[PDB]
């Protein structure tokens, strides 16, 4: 399984961005 | 001074060119412009023995031109309206050492081909001469009118054909944008081979741009 | 004027204006291309009219700023979060307001 993001960071001139979740995949994996 | 077959073919996927001076990379771009339609009806002309095709051909706001050479028979073109010294017209030729472009009220030869193109030139409004220089070859051109300018594209590839125009495709690159300011409705080919004329249409195309920004 | 690089500037190229950060690039421009664009309809890079060098144009850092507080009936204190920004630039632009 565009917009501003960060993994180093980068931004776009369209004013759009996506925020991260509280729970990361590893934290989810721990629960499962 | 002056000394005085329309075979139809297929355009294949030829007549493609870069629509603008904008760099792109790794992307599909959809647009519309005066491009040669795919698999359109292309008119062939020949220069064989006693028969030399050099008729006045309608421009229709933009045409596709190609020619197959082994002896550089085709030297240039004349674009204009009345095609005489009544008004402006432009002569675009390979003058054998330089490319020469002039827009004037030319008293043209009825059967042009020594440089026998016109006897006189009046009221010249534009002149240009390129840098000096000195079937086997396919030459491709696109001629478009825009805001008084004659936009010219050029391309080239090696060939091995006798009479036909080999199927395939090629993206052409711009070479001239001439601020002629003249009325081009008709044109003639200037001969010292075979050549082909198509017509451009405001057709929608999806163009595939590669990593280096070229069209593949 | 000389090129001012690796910082937000107000630029004016012969046909392209705006603000942002100029950095060198390797974009494979053709002999008949002056500037390029991103996938979306925004300027990506420009060839310099004097030196013929090609530089990319990055946006100046921006985003949402939020405050973290306890209740005002408990205490008066606050932490400030600058979304999506390298703290090196945040700090620099505080000292260099
Ligand atoms: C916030 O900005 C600072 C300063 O730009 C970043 O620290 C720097 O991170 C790079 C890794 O991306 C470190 O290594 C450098 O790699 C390049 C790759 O070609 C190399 O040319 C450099 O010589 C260097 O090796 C760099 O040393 C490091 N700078 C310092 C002073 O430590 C920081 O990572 C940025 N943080 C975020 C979240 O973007
Ligand atoms: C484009 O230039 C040609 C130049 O040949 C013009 O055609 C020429 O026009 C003259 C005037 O009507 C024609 O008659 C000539 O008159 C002079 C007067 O002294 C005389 O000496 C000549 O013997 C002749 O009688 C001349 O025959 C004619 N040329 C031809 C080949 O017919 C033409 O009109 C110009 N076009 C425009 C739109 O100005
Ligand atoms: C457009 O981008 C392509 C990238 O695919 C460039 O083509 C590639 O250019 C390299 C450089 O000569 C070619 O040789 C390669 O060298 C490396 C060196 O270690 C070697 O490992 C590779 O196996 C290869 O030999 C590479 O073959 C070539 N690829 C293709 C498909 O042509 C291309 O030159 C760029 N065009 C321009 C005008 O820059
Ligand atoms: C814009 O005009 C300036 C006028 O000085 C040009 O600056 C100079 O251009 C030359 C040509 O590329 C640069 O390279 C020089 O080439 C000679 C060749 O023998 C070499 O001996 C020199 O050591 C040097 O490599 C020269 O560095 C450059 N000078 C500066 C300060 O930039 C500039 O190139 C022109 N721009 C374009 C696109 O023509
Ligand atoms: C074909 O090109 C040549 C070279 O450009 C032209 O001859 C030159 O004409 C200029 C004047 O415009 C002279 O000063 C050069 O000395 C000429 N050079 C040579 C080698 O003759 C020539 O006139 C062009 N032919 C036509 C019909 O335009
Ligand atoms: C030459 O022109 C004639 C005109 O009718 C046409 O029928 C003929 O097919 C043309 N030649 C070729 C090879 O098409
Ligand atoms: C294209 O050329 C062929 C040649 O025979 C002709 O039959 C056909 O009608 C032409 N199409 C158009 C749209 O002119
Ligand atoms: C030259 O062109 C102008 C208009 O562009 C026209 O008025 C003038 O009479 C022309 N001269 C000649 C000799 O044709
Ligand atoms: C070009 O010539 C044609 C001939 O009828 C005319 O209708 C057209 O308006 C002319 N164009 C210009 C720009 O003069
Ligand atoms: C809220 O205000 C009341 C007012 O007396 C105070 O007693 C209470 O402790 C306050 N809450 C907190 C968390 O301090």
């Amino acid at each position: 399984v565009q917009y501003g993001e960060c993994l180093i960071c980068a931004q776009k001139f369209n004013g759009l961005t996506v925020l991260p979740p509280l729970l990361t995949d590893d934290m989810i994996a721990a629960y499962t | 001074r002056c000394t005085t077959n329309y075979t139809q073919h297929t355009s294949s996927m030829r007549g493609v060119y870069y629509p603008d001076e904008i760099f792109r990379s790794d992307t599909l771009y959809l647009t519309q412009d005066l491009f040669l339609p795919f698999y359109s009806n292309v008119t062939g002309f020949h220069t064989i023995n006693h028969t030399f095709d050099n008729p006045v051909i309608p421009f229709k706001d933009g045409i596709y031109f190609a020619a197959t050479e082994k002896s550089n028979v085709v030297r240039g073109w004349v674009f204009g309206s009345t095609m005489n010294n009544k008004s402006q017209s432009v002569i675009i030729i390979n003058n054998s050492t330089n490319v020469v472009i002039r827009a004037c009220n030319f008293e043209l030869c009825d059967n042009p081909f020594h440089t026998m193109i016109f006897d006189n030139a009046f009221n010249c409004t534009f002149e240009y001469i390129s840098d000096a220089f000195s079937f086997k070859h396919l030459r491709e051109f696109v001629f478009k009118n825009k805001d008084g300018f004659l936009y010219v594209y050029k391309g080239y590839q090696p060939i091995d054909v006798v009479r036909d125009l080999p199927s395939g495709f090629n993206t052409l690159k711009p070479i001239f944008k001439l601020p002629l300011g003249i009325n081009i409705t008709n044109f003639r080919a200037i001969l010292t081979a075979a050549y082909f004329v198509g017509y451009l249409k405001p057709t929608t195309f999806m163009l595939k741009y590669d990593e280096n920004g070229t069209i593949t | 004027t000389d090129l001012i690089k690796n910082q937000c500037v107000n630029f004016n190229f012969n046909g392209l204006t705006g603000t942002g950060v100029l950095t060198p690039s390797s974009k494979r421009f053709q002999p008949f291309q002056q500037f390029g664009r991103d996938v979306s309809d925004f300027t990506d890079s420009v060839r310099d009219p004097k030196t013929s060098e090609i530089l990319d144009i990055s946006p100046c850092s921006f985003g949402g700023v939020s405050v973290i507080t306890p209740g005002t009936n408990a205490s008066s204190e606050v932490a400030v979060l600058y979304q999506d920004v390298n703290c090196t630039d945040v700090s620099t632009a505080i000292h260099a307001d």
